[PDB]
RNA sequence: UAUCUGGUUGAUCCUGCCAGUAGUCAUAUGCUUGUCUCAAAGAUUAAGCCAUGCAUGUCUAAGUAUAAGCAAUUUAUACAGUGAAACUGCGAAUGGCUCAUUAAAUCAGUUAUCGUUUAUUUGAUAGUUCCUUUACUACAUGGUAUAACUGUGGUAAUUCUAGAGCUAAUACAUGCUUAAAAUCUCGACCCUUUGGAAGAGAUGUAUUUAUUAGAUAAAAAAUCAAUGUCUUCGGACUCUUUGAUGAUUCAUAAUAACUUUUCGAAUCGCAUGGCCUUGUGCUGGCGAUGGUUCAUUCAAAUUUCUGCCCUAUCAACUUUCGAUGGUAGGAUAGUGGCCUACCAUGGUUUCAACGGGUAACGGGGAAUAAGGGUUCGAUUCCGGAGAGGGAGCCUGAGAAACGGCUACC
RNA sequence: GGUCGGAUUUCCAACGGGGCCUUUCCUUCUGGCUAACCUUGAGUCCUUGUGGCUCUUGGCGAACCAGGACUUUUACUUUGAAAAAAUUAGAGUGUUCAAAGCAGGCGUAUUGCUCGAAUAUAUUAGCAUGGAAUAAUAGAAUAGGACG
RNA sequence: ACCCACUCGGCACCUUACGAGAAAUCAAAGUCUUUGGGUUCUGGGGGGAGUAUGGUCGCAAGGCUGAAACUUAAAGGAAUUG
RNA sequence: CGCCCGUCGCUAGUACCGAUUGAAUGGCUUAGUGAGGCCUCAGGAUCUGCUUAGAGAAGGGGGCAACUCCAUCUCAGAGCGGAGAAUUUGGACAAACUUGGUCAUUUAGAGGAACUAAAAGUCGUAACAAGGUUUCCGUAGGUGAACCUGCGGAAGGAUCAUU
RNA sequence: UGAUAGAAUAAUGUAGAUAAGGGAAGUCGGCAAAAUAGAUCCGUAACUUCGGGAUAAGGAUUGGCUCUAAGGGUCGGGUACGAUCAACUUAGAACUGGUACGG
């Protein structure tokens, strides 16, 4: 099938190399999973050695890490915003690494509240002592603060989904915050 | 092609195992196991050629069944174990222990040891490293893997293995004035003393070795194996004790112990 | 490289897994990575207290210098972060005891750390596979002088 | 084993070839052929085509025995011996053959994997199995569903199988039962605060992501968010755990989570010892087979440098449908234009690129040879390739397998 | 020639290596070497010699380990190593000889003893190492030079 | 301008044969089996044949590059006697 | 009375040119059609599990008169879920065929024009002697043929020679 | 909005068309008709007076819709620079339909 050498290939003079061998299993490559969101679908592949991979085919949630407050959440997805390979992956709203998303801010915002007593955007004796303890900390950022209004935080995919079946990340925080902004996700 | 062989052609097995060019198309492949093929020596190979116990395979494979051989002290029937370098071999039968040492020619010796030297083996250390609950172990040459050693311990160092229990009893250092045993290259079978150790970072530290007519020779750091200090090995050594005498020499031995 | 558009492409560029955090505002804003690759090469200067990523970078990338170290000839410098070396050499006919010179042109990654030009002499070590042609990174540059200090105009 | 002779002339000396001369693990063929030892042998031409038969199966004390099998058996009325068949497991990827492809390709020597996969061997390794525990499920042991077999069939024909009835597992799914605290999370209960505590939850191992530690050069301090555990309450404080590599974002560890949740023994042989609340109670040996992960062994894949015959009546070639590099992604076991999107205009070459030829597989080697050389190497070993030609794929640790399948010719 | 023309040895000669001095790099700072002890408090008990001494007067602690205010490059040659086995050359061994093969040999054959299965060559490339003639290359000239 | 004596460079010549060559002859055609100063081109028995073919240059004539099948025991050089 | 050149002529052989859009085989390949498995969007024969779930009648225990609880033989049918074949959408891989292109090797061909060998054929005598016009070189024209002629060149000439 | 009108719809005509399978067998002769056709991209031989031959030959594409990317003008400085205006060309992608599209 698809076949991963390079003896296909022309040589670095150009030359055009002739055929050596029939096509190999040890030097194949599959389809891509073009991974969609909604409605979880993961087909197992069978690999060399065993050692499964898992096909992420259209999934809905996933993990996504607040680096600055170190905390990791669960959230559903929304779409694809922006994608530096290829416009056509936002497009048709397909998931690989290093995809721009918007995500949820809503486990996110429980999260903030039940540990500083902020709100946001805009009762125990123990949870007082720890805000208390916790002040001084509370102040993100303008950038990300904002998105809490609209309930929709920017991330982006640190997980490959098409090799592990997941669609894990990272909300964009700093200068890769502002480079995104200032690239595509403002405009609407 | 397609997967491992199973087969070793005569003329395709190691040289040192002595076996003649004619009766046999093919060689004892040896089973996979602590010691690499081309530095191992088959229990077949121990048993038929080099012992004479058993006049052909099926006598190797009748004697190892009724599990009369052990090797570092288990039983180990398989007829191609790929015994090595400081493997113990007992008989329970005959009452015989075996440490299978490298003669000076590059072959290992049918060399005897008492049940005292039989009780223990010696082992290279080959890495040292921290495993899963962060748990320090060492590898040997053997393939022997030993939690908690002592920290001391680095690669290239040598270590006492009990044999009964896989512990380390003491170890020695790689240091200049330290016996050595040659593991490989074309001085295997040599021991002196480390001169000196050249680093050369990025590939192929070298040894300097000295035996006891002070010949000296370089062989890779992957072929030094530490046997002791100066003098005094942990191991008995073979008859010979790697001194390498030249062929001038090893006939005038010839021809004097040979007329009285 | 702290300036001259390091983020000049529709992705971030960033070092992997090295995390600038917004909250402790310590007084340099990044955060950058760096190695040794070993063997008594000297990490430059300019990969330290620069700002340019390249992941292919022996000094500030992921890469590894393992293998051959080779010295050549910088024969073009026209790719981007990529040169092609001349390694000359003298073969041995044995029939004729003579020898007849022969070269080799090798393709090196160089790093915005090094800057070199056609006929800078170049120390290069092997890498795991760059490009299609690629297997060296530029750890070394000898251009000390150029003799081009007595080649300018004269009043 | 550093050797030459005949032939142009009327004769001569040269050049110069023709001829002779000697070998050939160098083929064929002719004549001849008594003995012993050794032993190549459908390579060349046709990797042309094949009748037939054989060349891959395998069971130990130790997975499954109600054969309506034989012997009949060691309490042996659960079984116990041997054991067809058939499940299960392993193997069939080795070997063996051939040299058609193949000219920096194969391959040789030498490197690398800090760029990966690895059944088996060997060594080491698993008290954590609690949806959201203040909704725990037989563990003296979960469940059905099938083969062989019974019986009824179809087809000229196949190592074709259908319908119905049974029944196992180390097959296939499910599913519990084992210290001890510690450290974190949350929290009813602290009155002028350098004011702490009942009580729950989590913490095995894999997966995925994010973040953190993974240090290090020999001397001292004065104030400043820093009375944050400074004891005659300003009596100048007993400090630094931390491995390896030439080198790392390495080994490993930590935190927050995540998962169509991986593994954490519902298995088998032999012996059946010890003990006291003598209950057919509690403990208990020597092995077998499984299983996670890491090492190892066997490898595999890729990979660094230098090296290949004739040809210019082959001088420019590659770049549209990747050529050369960059970024990102995808794919892969993994690196890499391997592929994709975007971008740049590169890359090789008179030091012979590109192309063409080969009555080319490469090497170890072989013949001959004073020395230097010349010719050969299909062929006993190593590597590679292929199984009429292509392509594709299943199972598997491993095959793009052909005494596997699918399709086309 | 005191063993019926064969050890021994500054009587030395001839080759071959190393160190030092003569204007003489062998770069380098951190620290454990504690000099073939620069300098002989206490001691020359051997019938005379320039071939054999003890806790040493802070004693250039320069007799090796792992990091540079640390690196001109190259050819060539030396040594080492690597270059599978078979094969080639070749050591041993009465396969009855020989081609071969890697065997075998010796007793006390009464209870087994013992030698082997060497060695060389293997070209180029790569690796480590000594050399520094030969042949290239580089250096301080608008000094942007070195020493400190 | 001429004479003489030197000197560098040049066209040549004469004698001799050190030396070379098969010889004719040659101061280079010498310093070559006592074989190596540097470097370019060309030849490998006689014909077929400087033919055929392809390419390239040329208006053309033609030039440059340039085989093979086949055939053949000589062709040839220098000298000697007639 | 030597040697020797060429045309023409018979025999044979070798290739060459050659109308024939010649022909044959092989390699690569543009386009078109496109098997097959694999991935993927779907599809859902059957083949099944829990909670159930309702009716027609039985057994057993209970006010014992009807009445009531649990069990079974029958079948819909539905909240539920899993498995899942035929079939199937779109992709990459891509055999194979058709036509065309191109490269390679081999090959038929009327006729034409060469070469060579083959012994004694015909015509002349071009060369070797000053070969009877000295030979030869390049170029050009001409002629049955060897060859002749012009222009420049060489001596390998028949002259090393006229202070 | 002129050209005599109305009715009917035989044959033969005149002009225009269509045709199963075959495909020039027709005929003096492919006469007549048919096939081709725009544009974009690819590919292009002999021969040659080197200018051509050439649109040689030969082959793909073409709609709609929704987008994307390039290509422009004026207004502006300190005795790290943006408003605003406007045009039709080219290229690419998704989707879509009885595979239709120089309709
Ligand atoms: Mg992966
Ligand atoms: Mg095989
Ligand atoms: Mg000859
Ligand atoms: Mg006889
Ligand atoms: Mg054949
Ligand atoms: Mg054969
Ligand atoms: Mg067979
Ligand atoms: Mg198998
Ligand atoms: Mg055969
Ligand atoms: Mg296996
Ligand atoms: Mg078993
Ligand atoms: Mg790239
Ligand atoms: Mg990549
Ligand atoms: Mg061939
Ligand atoms: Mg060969
Ligand atoms: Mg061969
Ligand atoms: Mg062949
Ligand atoms: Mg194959
Ligand atoms: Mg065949
Ligand atoms: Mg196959
Ligand atoms: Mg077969
Ligand atoms: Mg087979
Ligand atoms: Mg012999
Ligand atoms: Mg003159
Ligand atoms: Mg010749
Ligand atoms: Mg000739
Ligand atoms: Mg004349
Ligand atoms: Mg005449
Ligand atoms: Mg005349
Ligand atoms: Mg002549
Ligand atoms: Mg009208
Ligand atoms: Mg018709
Ligand atoms: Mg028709
Ligand atoms: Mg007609
Ligand atoms: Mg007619
Ligand atoms: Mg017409
Ligand atoms: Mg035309
Ligand atoms: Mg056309």
């Amino acid at each position: 099938g698809i076949s991963r050498d390079s003896r296909h290939k022309r040589s670095a003079t150009g030359a055009k190399r002739a055929q050596f061998r029939k096509k190999r299993k040890f030097e194949l490559g599959r389809q891509p999973a073009n991974t969609k969101i909604g409605a979880k679908r993961i087909h197992s592949v069978r690999t060399r050695g065993g050692n499964k991979k898992y096909r992420a085919l259209r999934i809905e949630t996933g993990n996504f890490s607040w680096a600055s407050e170190g905390i990791s959440k669960k959230t559903r997805i929304a779409g694809v915003v922006y994608h530096p390979s290829n416009n056509e992956l936002v497009r048709t709203n397909t998931l690989t690494k290093a995809a721009i998303v918007q995500i949820d801010a809503t486990p996110f915002r429980q999260w903030f509240e039940a540990h500083y007593g902020q709100t946001l955007g805009k009762k125990s004796k123990n949870a007082e002592r720890k805000w208390a303890a916790r002040a001084a900390s509370a102040k993100i950022e303008s950038s990300v603060e904002s998105q809490f209004s609209a309930g929709r935080l920017y991330a982006c995919i640190s997980s490959r989904p098409g090799q592990s079946g997941r669609c894990d990340g990272y909300i964009l925080e700093g200068e890769e915050l502002a480079f995104y902004l200032r690239r595509l996700t403002a405009k609407k | 092609a397609r997967g491992p062989k199973k087969h070793l052609k005569r003329l395709a097995a190691p040289h040192h195992w002595l076996l003649d060019k004619l009766s046999g198309c093919y060689a004892p492949r040896p089973s996979a196991g602590p010691h690499k093929l081309r530095e191992s020596l088959p229990l077949i190979v121990f048993l038929r050629n080099r012992l004479k116990y058993a006049l052909n395979g099926r006598e190797v494979k009748a004697i190892l069944m009724q599990r009369h051989v052990k090797v570092d002290g288990k039983v180990r029937t398989d007829t191609t174990y790929p015994a090595g370098f400081m493997d113990v071999i007992t008989l329970d039968a005959t009452n015989e222990n075996f440490r299978l040492v490298y003669d000076v020619k590059g072959r290992f010796a049918v060399h005897r040891i008492t049940d005292e030297e039989a009780s223990y083996k010696l082992g290279k250390v080959k890495k040292v490293q921290l495993g899963k609950k962060g748990v320090p172990y060492v590898v040997t040459h053997d393939g022997r893997t030993i939690r908690y050693p002592d920290p001391n311990i680095k690669v290239n160092d040598t270590v006492k293995i009990d044999l009964a229990s896989g512990k380390i009893t003491d170890f020695i250092k790689f240091d200049a004035g330290k016996l050595v045993y040659v593991t490989g290259g074309r001085n295997l079978g040599r021991i002196g003393t480390i001169v000196h150790k050249e680093r050369h970072d990025g590939g192929f530290d070298l040894v300097h070795i000295k035996d006891s007519l002070d010949n000296t020779f370089v062989t890779r750091l992957n072929n030094v194996f530490v046997i002791g200090e100066q003098g005094k090995p942990y191991i008995s050594l073979p008859k010979g004790k790697g001194i390498k005498l030249s062929i001038a020499e090893e006939r005038d031995r010839r021809r004097a112990q040979q007329g009285l | 490289s702290t300036e001259l558009t390091v983020q000049s492409e529709r992705a971030f560029q960033k070092q992997p897994h090295i995390f600038n955090n917004p909250k402790v505002k310590t007084s340099k804003r990044t955060k950058r990575w760096y190695k040794n690759a070993g063997l008594g090469f000297k990490t430059p200067k300019t990969a330290i207290e620069g700002s340019y990523i390249d992941k292919k970078c022996p000094f500030t990338g992921l890469v590894s210098i393992r293998g051959k170290i080779l010295t050549g000839t910088v024969v073009s410098t026209k790719m981007h972060r990529t040169i092609v070396i001349r390694r000359a050499y003298l073969h041995y006919i044995p029939k004729y005891n003579r020898y007849e010179k022969r070269h080799k042109n090798v393709p090196v990654h160089v790093s915005p750390a090094f800057r070199v030009q056609v006929g800078d002499i170049v120390t290069v070590g092997q890498c795991r596979p760059i490009s299609k042609t690629v297997r060296f990174n530029v750890v070394k540059v000898s251009a000390a002088a150029g003799k081009a200090n007595k080649q300018f105009a004269k009043f």
